[PDB]
């Protein structure tokens, strides 16, 4: 993928701002709650019976900032995003087996998290700016298939 | 489908945005173009650089609609029929650009009014916005 | 929506395959567990290979269910609404699974049916196939 | 992606009797008739009205052949399927902005014609080989893009 300047910028500007455990936990906390198919994959988490439960679930705030911290690791090398999650595609994938049109759903959510922690500061250009990000690091969780 | 729950939810996100549904409609309308453009293609005709009085013409009656159909949440599918033969038929939308309407409209009412759209009120909010984007698609199946 | 059209085709397609369909409902699911892995993952008590008698005896199940929804097509959510509770509570199924078991079983009457699956035929099946999916992922929207 | 010894000799094998012309005209027919939307990018082929309007039209079956012809240079050049269609990533993507979620359903429907052209010798394992190579296809072209 081609990187524009902007785009760079408008990435790590609005990243340094983030609280990823806050965010991070809200973020996998809606995936759950907005897409419950989705808890099929985390039943070593215990409780996610009510909404109320996934939110308060201690495992389910100790892995959304683990999540959001890995977009930070993508936002540190832009240019190198496919090696840097090669590990992990084989995790979701091999491992896991979860289907990337989920992967596509958490960005989605991460997008409107962040939009609710911003604000205005949140520009449509951001906003074009993370899709993209979001819509990178999805594929490149979906390598290790086609 | 739309649980007595849901419908409460949205008819209450619908009721703190009141007024500012025109303006919601027109920001939802150019997030789109700016996040998602290949959907400029079904605007050939307008001019879509931000501002327009088009798209701010248009984006109210995308907003309307909507309000109109929360109004109806108890049959969307009937007041919004007339709204599925332009898209469908005529327009030809392909369905997924409807996803990504939903969610400029989510991104909105989340920069806007962030302590109303709680996860509970999200999943909600989700549903609605895919029973419309059902219900204007479906002269398809 | 099914349109009095749609609905003749299915129970037209339906009439030419009649006994066959368990054996179709069997060779449906070994198509999908060899094209689509993934969905093994569902099955983790089976003995998913070629023959086994517990997929034909599933093949069976879900083939019935097929035959039934067809009889009540003008109701398919209420002849269903049993199995809606175990795929969407119970099972969590992602709802992308629902569009390759209907891949699969169309490669199948395609297979034993071609002069039978055309063109306008498949577009109905597909439609059908389409409602199903959603009554059986319904406790999710 | 890696391709196995036996996928490449079922997807060759099926492929030398394959009748490009009927069943690229098959397969085309069906995308229009099943998923109408894509009658959207095909307005410059004159009439497709009706689906025996589309059945009979010229220009559908005229497509439909060189549609798996291509099909053909991917069956050749396993190994390079990426290169071989990057000019048609850029048509398909920057020129006239097909969703990739299309390309997944032509795939579908040609898995679908082939299924009733070869009958029983469309073997699920044939089936698998072919969805296979319908997939990294439908990423090649979707290459153009993230
Ligand atoms: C698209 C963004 C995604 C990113 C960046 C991401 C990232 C990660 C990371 C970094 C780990 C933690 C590694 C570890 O501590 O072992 C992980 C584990 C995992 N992910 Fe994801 N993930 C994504 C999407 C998903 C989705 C959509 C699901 C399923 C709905 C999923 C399910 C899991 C599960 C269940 C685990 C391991 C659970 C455990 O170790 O107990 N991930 N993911
Ligand atoms: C839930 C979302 C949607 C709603 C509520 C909606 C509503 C409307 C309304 C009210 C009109 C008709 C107004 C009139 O009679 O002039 C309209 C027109 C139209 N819609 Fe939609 N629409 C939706 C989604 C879409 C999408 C996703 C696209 C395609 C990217 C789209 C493209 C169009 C176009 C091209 C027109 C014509 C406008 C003109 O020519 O001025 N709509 N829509
Ligand atoms: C249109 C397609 C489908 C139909 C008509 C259908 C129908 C059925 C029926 C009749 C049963 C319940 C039988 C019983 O009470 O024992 C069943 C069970 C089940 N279904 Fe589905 N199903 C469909 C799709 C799926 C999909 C896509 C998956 C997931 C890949 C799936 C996984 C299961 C599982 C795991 C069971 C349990 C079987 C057992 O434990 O023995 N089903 N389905
Ligand atoms: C996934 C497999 C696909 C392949 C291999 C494919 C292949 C091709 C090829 C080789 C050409 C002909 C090049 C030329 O003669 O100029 C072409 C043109 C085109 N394709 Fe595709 N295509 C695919 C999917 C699609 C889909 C899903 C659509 C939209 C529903 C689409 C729309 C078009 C259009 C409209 C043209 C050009 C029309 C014209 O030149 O008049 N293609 N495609």
């Amino acid at each position: 993928v081609h990187w524009s300047a902007e785009e760079k910028q408008l990435i790590t500007g609005l990243w340094g701002k983030v609280n990823v455990a806050d965010c991070g936990a809200e973020a996998l906390a809606r995936l759950l709650i907005v897409y419950p198919w989705t808890q099929r994959f985390f039943s070593s988490f215990g409780n996610l019976s009510s909404p109320t439960a996934i939110l308060g679930n201690p495992m389910v705030r100790a892995h959304g900032k683990k999540v959001l911290t890995s977009f930070g690791d993508a936002v540190k090398n832009l240019d190198n995003i496919k090696n840097t999650f090669a590990q992990l595609s084989e995790l979701h994938c091999d491992k896991l087996h979860v289907d990337p049109e989920n992967f596509r759903l958490l960005g989605d959510i991460l997008i409107i998290v962040l939009a609710a922690h911003f604000a205005k500061e949140f520009t449509p250009e951001c906003q074009a700016a993370w899709q993209k990000l979001v819509r990178v690091v999805a594929h490149a969780l979906a390598r290790k298939y086609h | 489908v739309l649980s007595a729950a849901d419908k409460t939810n949205v008819k209450g996100v619908f009721s703190k945005i009141g007024g500012h549904a025109e303006e919601y409609g027109a920001e939802t309308l150019e997030r789109m173009f700016t996040a998602y453009p290949q959907t400029k293609t079904y605007f050939p005709h307008f001019d879509l650089q931000h501002g327009s009085a088009q798209i701010k013409a248009h984006g109210k009656k995308v907003a309307a609609a909507l309000v109109e159909a929360v109004n109806h949440i108890d049959d969307i599918a009937g007041a919004l029929s007339k709204l599925s033969d332009l898209h469908a038929q005529k327009l030809r939308v392909d369905p997924v650009n409807f996803k990504f309407l939903g969610h400029c409209f989510l991104v909105v009412v989340a920069i806007h009014h962030p302590s109303a759209l709680t996860p509970e009120v999200h999943a909600s909010l989700d549903k609605f916005l895919c029973a419309v984007g059902t219900v204007l698609t479906a002269k398809y199946r």
